[PDB]
């Protein structure tokens, strides 16, 4: 019950487009770090574990890093389908708990 | 085949109860730990339970603590929670998830998601 601060609460971006997701660890936590996208409507997916690894499947422009308390989720050249919100969780301690959320929207006009 | 199938939410008005079941498939319930975790209509994700089913330990999270019990029948590979005493701020999509396996606690697969409405 160390507890995660998600930034930004939305951004929204382009088709090509860089981005970044933060959270920190209000303690360390070490790299106890997992990283979820959720669609409306359906449930969590995993995509990152131990901060840094790609779970089986996961697109590879997707990828984690830590530094300190401080954990960053990069997905170098946004596709259609990763417009969705990003979760990042700890499981360090009970209970595990999760960000706010980023919903990673496409600037229309 | 590994899926966790939810079941069990519906409409219930303040203080009354509810059942809902995760089913195992492809694996077995027995081996890892089970977390149920909700999501509230506007808000975001919210663990609040966990159970080992070999040796029976649950924890749970404090606005559940008393009030819900979560269980595992691992003949039948599926876990349970039993949610009596309910406030309107329990209305959430309930989802049940696993730890994948030994140094793999993240949670890598989850359920569909069940909706548990509590409204008079």
């Amino acid at each position: 019950d160390i507890q995660m601060t998600q930034s930004p609460s939305s951004l929204s971006a382009s088709v090509g487009d860089r981005v970044t997701i933060t959270c920190r660890a209000s303690q360390d936590v070490n790299t106890a770090v997992a990283w979820y996208q959720q669609k409306p409507g359906k449930a969590p997916k995993l995509l990152i574990y131990s901060a840094s690894f790609l779970y089986s499947g996961v697109p590879s422009r997707f990828s984690g890093s830590r530094s300190g308390t401080d954990f960053t989720l990069t997905i170098s050249s946004l596709q259609p389908e990763d417009f969705a919100t990003y979760y990042c969780q700890q499981h360090y301690t009970t209970p595990p708990t999760f960000g706010q959320g980023t919903k990673v929207e496409i600037k229309r006009t | 085949e590994v899926q966790l199938v939810e079941s069990g939410g519906g409409l219930v008005q303040p203080g009354g109860s509810l059942r809902l079941s995760c089913a195992a498939s492809g694996f077995n319930i027995k081996d890892t730990y089970i977390h149920w975790v909700r999501q509230a209509p506007g808000k975001g994700l919210e663990w609040v339970a966990r159970i080992y089913p070999t040796n029976g330990y649950t924890r749970y999270a404090d606005s559940v603590k008393g009030r819900f019990t979560i269980s595992a029948d691992t003949s039948k590979n599926t876990a349970y929670l039993q949610m009596n005493s309910l406030r309107a701020e329990d209305t959430a999509v309930y989802y049940c998830s696993r730890w994948g396996g030994d140094g793999f606690y993240a949670m890598d697969y989850w359920g569909q998601g069940t909706l548990v409405t509590v409204s008079s």
